[PDB]
């Protein structure tokens, strides 16, 4: 129990409640190597919402891409879980959703940005744990950052997320 | 969106 | 104490400070027959906040009605819970209260509401860990709910109150 | 385990996020008392935030006065930690800081604030888990309180804190 | 302010 109980707590210590979520990864380089190693490929990230009573959201990362962005690329999706609530919200999900790589020197964020597509099975109310991943599969390229840059300090990341909230 | 695969 | 820790943690997970809580109450089916039984007549809901460092507060439910409501009704009640801040807030307790079951097909809530009597030592400044509960004892009929209609979906209701907050 | 588990939930229990925090010290005379003894000169406050991902803040109180207040004076001070994410904010820590000892009979408050001197190595962006504390070494003198007034009550005082939030 | 001594 301890082990899961441990897991709460560390899933409370981290959820928010307005729609936006700051991911701090630290053990960049550890983890960086063990998604190209193949050994851990993807990184789910502790779940936020829109409200107090909103929709469940979390993030899930591939620091060496997943599809089109494989080897070259860093992925970073959105992912839509099933929340305590979901009775109580309109679906399917159509919340636009940004993401973003902060710029530890805050002098240029690789920001995207993107509106649910209603018919996709990622924003369907979940029968699931989690819906399927959708996001941005070239969200930004290994060399953007790895090396130095601006992006990776004292060996971590940033990964800020931003659901926006119109009609909530 | 572009779901992963 | 593993078990007295994870409790802490799960009415941490349930708290809220802004006066609006939402009780979701699951295996509905089995805990209605628990107080039909008599074997668990009431059930008292995770405790919440009007504010930060505010009054606390919970809600206790008679799935099977209480006093003039029993058998027949289903008894929804207000808490004045002891709070580490009492001594900061002003007192007797003197906050509107709306309780509401929530209809899952959005098409008819039972909402009622209530002013706080004053001279209740319902309102009064909590000596004991909680105060007497006070509500309303013919909340809802239980033919309105039970059968099948729109309140009971996937086997759970959903209770809400709002703590109006005028003068806090 | 379990200790440090317990630490970190009651920690979160006790953390805001908008820069205003208040802090209940029970056991007023036997802290008080551990504090004229010697045995225990200082207690640090549970940490709180400017906001959901801001600075890493905290108090220190000496009971029984630290430096130019000791013996005859109860010494508050400020703490500027190391966040989680101070590569994200501003550096130096420039936020107007608000310090108070709160009367509950709400008659006369202890207030006292100062703006944060940029030179200092107070607030500074941290290098250790927490900067050197500056703020009020006679902050409010014994007799103030103790013996009986209005500051503590049920052998309990609350200290108030308030972070100004300009420019964040 | 005035530092913790």
């Amino acid at each position: 129990a301890m082990a899961d109980l441990e897991q709460k707590v560390l899933e409370m210590e981290a959820s928010t409640y307005d729609g936006v979520f700051i991911w701090k990864i630290s053990d960049f380089a550890r983890k960086r190597q063990e998604a190209v190693a193949g050994r851990i490929p993807a990184i789910f990230s502790p779940a936020f919402y829109t409200s107090r009573y909103g929709y469940k959201m979390c993030l899930r990362i591939y620091l060496n891409g997943d599809g089109t962005g494989r080897g070259t690329h860093l992925s970073l999706f959105f992912v839509v879980m099933k929340g305590p609530n979901d009775a109580l919200l309109r679906w399917p999900f159509n919340q636009k959703v940004t993401l973003m790589l902060l710029d530890q020197n805050n002098r240029e964020h690789v920001i995207d940005a993107f509106r649910p597509d209603v018919t996709s099975s990622s924003f369907q109310r979940p029968v699931n744990d989690m819906n399927i991943a959708s996001g941005c599969p070239l969200f930004c390229p290994v060399s953007k950052m790895e090396a130095k840059n601006s992006y990776v300090r004292d060996d971590a990341i940033f990964i800020k997320a931003i659901v926006d909230l119109t009609g909530l | 969106a572009a779901q992963e695969e």
